[PDB]
RNA sequence: AGGACCGAACCGACUAAUGUCGAAAAAUUAGCGGAUGACUUGUGGCUGGGGGUGAAAGGCCAAUCAAACCGGGAGAUAGCU
RNA sequence: ACACAGGUGGUCAGGUAGAGAAUACCAAGGCGCUUGAGAGAACUCGGGUGAAGGAACUAGGCAAAAUGGUGCCGUAACUUC
RNA sequence: AAUUCCUUGUCGGGUAAGUUCCGACCUGCACGAAUGGCGUAAUGAUGGCCAGGCUGUCUCCACCCGAGACUCAGUGAAAU
RNA sequence: CGAUGUCGGCUCAUCACAUCCUGGGGCUGAAGUAGGUCCCAAGGGUAUGGCUGUUCGCCAUUUAAAGUGGUACGCGAGCUGGGUUUAGAACGUCGUGAGACAGUUCGGUCCCUAUCUGCCGUGGGCGCUGGAGAACUGAGGGGGGCUGCUCCUAGUACGAGAGGACCGGAGUGGACGCAUCACUGGUGUUCGGGUUGUCAUGCCAAUGGCACUGCCCGGUAGCUAAAUGCGGAAGAGAUAAGUGCUGAAAGCAUCUAAGCACGAAACUUGCCCCGAGAUGAGUUCUCCCUGACUCCUUGAGAGUCCUGAAGGAACGUUGAAGACGACGACGUUGAUAGGCCGGGUGUGUAAGCGCAGCGAUGCGUUGAGCUAACCGGUACUAAUGAACCGUGAGGCUUAACCU
């Protein structure tokens, strides 16, 4: 469950270490995202040898959340910690060559067909 | 009611087997990739158990590769394949949410054999 | 809060109307002694249903 | 037409691909005829239904001779159904839960569960006030209920505090599951109005 | 709302509820009779009748129970002893309320309540 | 050693809520500042109204203060209501 | 002004834990506060808990939450040393 | 600038975005040297701003525990 | 002026149309896409943040859109008090000075238990013309009306190319509403456990008290949202803007003057709720009362012995109903509540004793004990025989009329 002010780390190797969200994306009054949503992103924390720089605005996929992800037959998937991966504006596709960390099955909706073969699990 | 208890007593499936909190279990699951049908693994420590019949449930907590993947199985779903016991925790407790707040060393726990 | 400017005697009995309590009309009798109090209330002296309860 | 109901709680229905559909269990006995109205007589047509058992004793005289005009035994309550021209009934007639076996979706309405004197925060979804800053005996209050000298005056369908719950209500077009002929129910996806025990008053989509 | 609920507030906190339901327990089986309030006696059934339960098993561990219930050797002691066995073929209802009017100082619907013996 | 430090008694009165025909004509509840000194307090003195006193706010001088209170001039005066 | 949750100087200072006249539970001794009985709506007051987020609230992190003890290790710019 | 009117001056820092803040520029409407000027450590229930931690402050309210409110008996006001 | 509380914000709104989006159209310097303007259209919708007291404004990022206004520049007996207008103090400035300045700067009590109108709920009375219990009908009133993007049509029409549809259809979102608690969770001072201090039951052990539930860990039912179902519709009637057909007046022409069609989220229905106090008080169904007498100003008069029905209320046990009334279930020809029994659940291996240990403790009996509201049973306790109100065949005038 992201939304305006939540943090993020960031599962993906682009460059930012911890990310916050900025902007829900995708209508009005929309309250939160999560599970494997589009939202707007801005660069709090960066390492010096990373793609991007601190204080960027870009847009990312919430790939794993805290509160977690309902499936069909009731089970619920949750982690430890609320993550996402970064992406370019208006191309979209992921800025990093290699994703961290485990990422659900909700998030196979084709465009990300990239994020899920760079995965090792899910 | 009775006309519920009778609803829930068929869909049951009549060969669970027994695993208490502080096991360590290994669950089955049924994916499915389009057309295909998997059965995944995912072994992990059971931090809570809900019984209520058809309605129970059990979490299964896993420390993969990077952070720490907590799930919640249906028991009398047919995704779930089979649930194995690999382990058997010497805990003392039903609910096992402190594990969450531990990792590495502290999290693990005693073995029962008894 | 405050009143514009004072009711009447009207008024003040309209509202009352509904004030006005009612009776019981309803006294039962002990079966063996043929005292009379409430139903399903015991009698002065220690009665109820024609069996004695209390000394 | 539609039947009558008692609610029996809620299950869910594991489907074998997975997903556990959540389901209600509606009881639906023999509800039998006990008047069918017509345009002669009434100017309109439809049937009047009943279910159950009232014990010989709770059911009145007048009740009790309605029941033997018909001829069925005294179920308790009763309901109507109007008639969509094309069918028709007759008086003493049983009608099973078998007339939902072909249809997909039904309206079921019922009695929502009473909440008793709700406030405003809980009754039409309004925002508390700021729980602090300042704030001096007015949280959970409504605030400003009207204007000023204009209207002079609260609008009517003004949204206050009151009584909640506890009235007819229906959850439109849900997908009925299974129709278990032989234990009498109906076991449709989602959830109905009223507690377990409340009646049911189930019948075909009107949206269709 | 208080949809399902049970038990009576009965215009107290709960450590106090819980106290005065453990001296009126108490006082119930030593004098085998009281006079309280309507709602004081319906809500004394709830809290008695699982004590004289307990008192016909004697051994110790239900001793010890009907002691850390009562606070009470003495009540302890007239259960186990004479409750207990006194109560052996009847399977619940051990005490009865008798409505006896109003109070004099409050008008509060007062009723006696009693074990079903006083024999 | 200290107009030193932390912190009860004691003295204060920064914030908030409650109270606002109050429990109270200034308080309560939870935090708050000083707490061996320019400290605080008991008992008795002294200073009197254009006067006192004032680490100075026109503060305080018996719930009254940019001139107390009580009696008198006195039924002041009022082109005002 | 009241049988008014205020104000009022000195003296006596038991046990256990504790640095302690703090605090907790007790002793001696004293009291349960002069309307009660029900019910268990909104709403107000005083509190407790809270999924995910974590100042996005607001004039302002107001208010809550949080930190907190003892011993030891360690502790920067700046400095009137 | 507790002083700046035009004004949210212009540039820089911080922020995704800063009429506030911090550093600088002088075009000081109308600073300025004991009605003191400029510095400066320590101190402050002081004014302004930022960060961490923490939180029902909020997104967005939910339940629970008491005191009233509500009903019954007794006593019984007030402003207008 | 013997007081009409002045900005801004919050909460709550409501109307206007001079429409910001969505809907329908004309022209276009309209190839398509996208516009430009204009016409009809007020059904529904219409940001979150940074700065500042701000309204406004600029800026960042969304959105289909981020409409302009009225409503005491809506709303302080609903909240706040940042601003502006008390007393303190300071800066600049003006004044010899007291002081002064929409110049600035720091601090600075926001009272009221609701009579009436109004509004949201909820009852008692009487009425509706014998009484009673049920089930409807519907006059009338209210609710609801948001919309993205993805794919399909189709890389089709259109276009040198790049680009790229209308018209239909399907899917899945957001927001909003209704319901519910099966799931995921929250809560759970009435369930279980650990454990700090101290006091108690003589003491050991084992309990309990108090410490904010002492502090915590879990958690049944219930209530619940972040959880899971469902909803806005297709359909029709009459139209707005507009497009037409035939066709004069006016040999033609021209959408109209006769006649005949289309035409939008608007309007009337359709969907949901309330609803015969709809005094215009409707219908259907069933049930119950079929006894005497006197009395006078012989009247729908007033009486008297008897009878007391259907039914209701009262009382009791009570409820997933409820402030109180009310509403629903049950009252021994009985599962209404409590208990009791058996589960289920929850906690997590009670107590005693036994053993290993120097001791703490560890096992063993033992997934034990204890288990609130859960479920299924069970008359063991309490729901009493009765009383009580409610009556005695129901006006007049006609008309259709059966013997
Ligand atoms: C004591 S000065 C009061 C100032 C005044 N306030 C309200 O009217 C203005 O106008
Ligand atoms: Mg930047
Ligand atoms: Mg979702
Ligand atoms: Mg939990
Ligand atoms: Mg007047
Ligand atoms: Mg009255
Ligand atoms: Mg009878
Ligand atoms: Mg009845
Ligand atoms: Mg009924
Ligand atoms: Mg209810
Ligand atoms: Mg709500
Ligand atoms: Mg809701
Ligand atoms: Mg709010
Ligand atoms: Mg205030
Ligand atoms: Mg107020
Ligand atoms: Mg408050
Ligand atoms: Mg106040
Ligand atoms: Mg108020
Ligand atoms: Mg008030
Ligand atoms: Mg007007
Ligand atoms: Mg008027
Ligand atoms: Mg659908
Ligand atoms: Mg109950
Ligand atoms: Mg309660
Ligand atoms: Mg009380
Ligand atoms: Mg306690
Ligand atoms: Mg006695
Ligand atoms: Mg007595
Ligand atoms: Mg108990
Ligand atoms: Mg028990
Ligand atoms: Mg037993
Ligand atoms: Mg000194
Ligand atoms: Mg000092
Ligand atoms: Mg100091
Ligand atoms: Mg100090
Ligand atoms: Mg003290
Ligand atoms: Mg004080
Ligand atoms: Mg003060
Ligand atoms: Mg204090
Ligand atoms: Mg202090
Ligand atoms: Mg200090
Ligand atoms: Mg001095
Ligand atoms: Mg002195
Ligand atoms: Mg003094
Ligand atoms: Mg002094
Ligand atoms: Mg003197
Ligand atoms: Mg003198
Ligand atoms: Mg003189
Ligand atoms: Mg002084
Ligand atoms: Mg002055
Ligand atoms: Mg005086
Ligand atoms: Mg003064
Ligand atoms: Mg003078
Ligand atoms: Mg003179
Ligand atoms: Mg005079
Ligand atoms: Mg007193
Ligand atoms: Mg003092
Ligand atoms: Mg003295
Ligand atoms: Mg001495
Ligand atoms: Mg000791
Ligand atoms: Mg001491
Ligand atoms: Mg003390
Ligand atoms: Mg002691
Ligand atoms: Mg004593
Ligand atoms: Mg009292
Ligand atoms: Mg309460
Ligand atoms: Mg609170
Ligand atoms: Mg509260
Ligand atoms: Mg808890
Ligand atoms: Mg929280
Ligand atoms: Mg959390
Ligand atoms: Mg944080
Ligand atoms: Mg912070
Ligand atoms: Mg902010
Ligand atoms: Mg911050
Ligand atoms: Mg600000
Ligand atoms: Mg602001
Ligand atoms: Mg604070
Ligand atoms: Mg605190
Ligand atoms: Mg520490
Ligand atoms: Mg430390
Ligand atoms: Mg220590
Ligand atoms: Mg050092
Ligand atoms: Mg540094
Ligand atoms: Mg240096
Ligand atoms: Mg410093
Ligand atoms: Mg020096
Ligand atoms: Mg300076
Ligand atoms: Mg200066
Ligand atoms: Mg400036
Ligand atoms: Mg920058
Ligand atoms: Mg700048
Ligand atoms: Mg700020
Ligand atoms: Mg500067
Ligand atoms: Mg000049
Ligand atoms: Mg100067
Ligand atoms: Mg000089
Ligand atoms: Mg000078
Ligand atoms: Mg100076
Ligand atoms: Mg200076
Ligand atoms: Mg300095
Ligand atoms: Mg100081
Ligand atoms: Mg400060
Ligand atoms: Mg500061
Ligand atoms: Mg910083
Ligand atoms: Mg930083
Ligand atoms: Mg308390
Ligand atoms: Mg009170
Ligand atoms: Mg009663
Ligand atoms: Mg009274
Ligand atoms: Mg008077
Ligand atoms: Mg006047
Ligand atoms: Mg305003
Ligand atoms: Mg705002
Ligand atoms: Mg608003
Ligand atoms: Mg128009
Ligand atoms: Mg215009
Ligand atoms: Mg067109
Ligand atoms: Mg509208
Ligand atoms: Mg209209
Ligand atoms: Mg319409
Ligand atoms: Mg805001
Ligand atoms: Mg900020
Ligand atoms: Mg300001
Ligand atoms: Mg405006
Ligand atoms: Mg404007
Ligand atoms: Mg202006
Ligand atoms: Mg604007
Ligand atoms: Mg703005
Ligand atoms: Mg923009
Ligand atoms: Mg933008
Ligand atoms: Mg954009
Ligand atoms: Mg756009
Ligand atoms: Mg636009
Ligand atoms: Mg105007
Ligand atoms: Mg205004
Ligand atoms: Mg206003
Ligand atoms: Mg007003
Ligand atoms: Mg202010
Ligand atoms: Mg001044
Ligand atoms: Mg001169
Ligand atoms: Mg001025
Ligand atoms: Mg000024
Ligand atoms: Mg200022
Ligand atoms: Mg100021
Ligand atoms: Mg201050
Ligand atoms: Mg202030
Ligand atoms: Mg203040
Ligand atoms: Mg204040
Ligand atoms: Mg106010
Ligand atoms: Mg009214
Ligand atoms: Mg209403
Ligand atoms: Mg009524
Ligand atoms: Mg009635
Ligand atoms: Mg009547
Ligand atoms: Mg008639
Ligand atoms: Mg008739
Ligand atoms: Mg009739
Ligand atoms: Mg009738
Ligand atoms: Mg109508
Ligand atoms: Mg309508
Ligand atoms: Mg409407
Ligand atoms: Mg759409
Ligand atoms: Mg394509
Ligand atoms: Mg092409
Ligand atoms: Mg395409
Ligand atoms: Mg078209
Ligand atoms: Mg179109
Ligand atoms: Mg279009
Ligand atoms: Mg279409
Ligand atoms: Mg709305
Ligand atoms: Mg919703
Ligand atoms: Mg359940
Ligand atoms: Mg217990
Ligand atoms: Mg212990
Ligand atoms: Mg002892
Ligand atoms: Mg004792
Ligand atoms: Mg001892
Ligand atoms: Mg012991
Ligand atoms: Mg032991
Ligand atoms: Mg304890
Ligand atoms: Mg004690
Ligand atoms: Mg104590
Ligand atoms: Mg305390
Ligand atoms: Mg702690
Ligand atoms: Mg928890
Ligand atoms: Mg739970
Ligand atoms: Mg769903
Ligand atoms: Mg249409
Ligand atoms: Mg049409
Ligand atoms: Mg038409
Ligand atoms: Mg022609
Ligand atoms: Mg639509
Ligand atoms: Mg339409
Ligand atoms: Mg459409
Ligand atoms: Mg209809
Ligand atoms: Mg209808
Ligand atoms: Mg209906
Ligand atoms: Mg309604
Ligand atoms: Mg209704
Ligand atoms: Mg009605
Ligand atoms: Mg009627
Ligand atoms: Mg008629
Ligand atoms: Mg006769
Ligand atoms: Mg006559
Ligand atoms: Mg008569
Ligand atoms: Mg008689
Ligand atoms: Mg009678
Ligand atoms: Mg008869
Ligand atoms: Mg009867
Ligand atoms: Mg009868
Ligand atoms: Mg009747
Ligand atoms: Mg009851
Ligand atoms: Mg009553
Ligand atoms: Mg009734
Ligand atoms: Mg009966
Ligand atoms: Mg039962
Ligand atoms: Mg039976
Ligand atoms: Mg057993
Ligand atoms: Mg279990
Ligand atoms: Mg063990
Ligand atoms: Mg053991
Ligand atoms: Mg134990
Ligand atoms: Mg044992
Ligand atoms: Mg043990
Ligand atoms: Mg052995
Ligand atoms: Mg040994
Ligand atoms: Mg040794
Ligand atoms: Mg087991
Ligand atoms: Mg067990
Ligand atoms: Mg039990
Ligand atoms: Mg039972
Ligand atoms: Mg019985
Ligand atoms: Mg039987
Ligand atoms: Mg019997
Ligand atoms: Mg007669
Ligand atoms: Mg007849
Ligand atoms: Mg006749």
């Amino acid at each position: 469950m992201i939304q305006e002010q939540t943090m993020l780390n960031v599962a993906d190797n682009s460059g930012a270490r911890r990310v916050m969200c900025i902007k829900v994306l995708g209508g009005s009054h929309r309250r939160y995202a999560g599970v494997g949503d589009i939202i707007k992103i801005t660069i709090k924390e960066a390492i010096p040898r990373g793609k991007v720089k601190k204080g960027d605005v870009l847009k990312a996929v919430v790939v794993r959340t805290k509160k977690g992800v309902r499936r069909p037959d009731g089970s619920v998937i949750r982690f430890d910690g609320n993550a996402c991966v970064l992406l370019n504006n208006n191309s979209e596709q992921p800025i990093g060559t290699r994703i961290f960390g485990p990422v659900t099955r909700e998030l196979r909706s084709e465009k990300f067909m990239k994020i899920i073969s760079l995965a090792p699990e899910v | 009611s009775n006309i519920i208890k009778q609803l829930e007593q068929e869909q049951m499936k009549q060969d669970v087997p027994s695993f208490r909190p502080g096991d360590t279990v290994e669950v089955k699951v049924w994916v499915v990739e389009g057309s295909k049908k998997r059965l995944q693994a995912f072994e992990g420590v059971v931090i809570a158990i809900r019984n209520r019949g058809l309605h129970s449930a059990f979490t299964v907590r896993k420390i993969s590769n990077g952070e720490g993947v907590e799930r919640v199985f249906q028991t009398h779903s047919p995704v779930v394949d089979s649930i194995s016991v690999k382990r058997r925790g010497a805990v003392r407790k039903a609910k096992l949410y402190y594990l969450r707040e531990r990792t590495g060393k502290a999290a693990r726990i005693k073995e029962r054999l008894n | 809060a405050v009143q514009q400017n004072k009711p009447t005697r009207s008024k003040r009995g309209m509202r009352r109307s509904h004030d006005a309590l009612t009776a019981v009309t309803s006294l039962s009798v002990d079966k063996t002694s043929g005292e009379k109090h409430l139903r399903h209330h015991i009698t002065a002296d220690g009665y109820y249903r024609g069996r004695k309860v209390i000394a | 037409i539609g039947l009558v109901g008692k609610k029996v709680g809620m299950t869910r229905i594991f489907t074998e691909d997975g997903v556990s559909i959540p389901v209600t269990v509606i009881e639906v006995e023999a509800n039998r005829v006990t008047q069918v109205k017509d345009l002669a007589n009434d100017g309109y047509r439809a049937i009047q239904v009943t279910t159950g058992a009232k014990k010989a004793n709770r059911v009145t005289k007048p009740e009790a001779g309605h029941f033997a005009k018909a001829g069925v035994e005294a179920g308790r309550g009763l309901w109507e159904f109007r008639l969509a021209e094309g069918e028709e009934f007759t008086v003493g007639q049983s009608i099973s839960v078998e007339l939902f076996a072909d249809v997909k979706k039904v309206d079921v309405t019922g009695t929502s569960k009473g909440k008793g004197f709700a406030g405003t925060v809980k009754r039409w979804n309004f925002r508390t006030q700021d729980a602090t800053h300042g704030n001096s005996l007015s949280h959970r209050v409504p605030g400003s209920i009207g204007q000023n000298q204009t209207p002079g005056k609260v609008f009517k369908g003004k949204k206050m505090a009151g009584q909640m719950g506890n009235e007819r209500v229906t959850v439109q077009s849900l997908d009925v599951v299974r129709v278990d002929a032989e234990r009498n129910l109906l076991l449709v996806k989602g959830a109905v109005p009223g507690a377990t025990g409340s009646d049911l008053i189930v019948k075909p989509a009107v949206k269709a | 709302m208080r949809h399902r609920k049970s038990g009576r507030q009965l215009n107290r906190n709960s450590s106090h509820r819980q106290a005065m339901f453990r001296n009126m327990a108490g006082s119930l089986v030593r004098h085998e009779i009281i006079k309280t309030t309507l709602p004081k006696a319906k809500e004394l059934r709830r809290v008695v009748e699982p004590l004289i339960t307990l008192a016909k098993t004697d051994s110790v561990a239900n001793r010890r129970l009907a002691f850390a219930r009562t606070r009470d050797n003495e009540i302890v002691a007239k259960l186990f002893n004479e409750l207990g066995p006194r109560f052996a073929s009847r399977a619940g209802g051990y005490t009865r309320i008798l409505k006896c009017g109003f109070r004099a100082g409050d008008n509060a619907p007062m009723a006696y309540i009693e074990l079903v013996d006083r024999s």
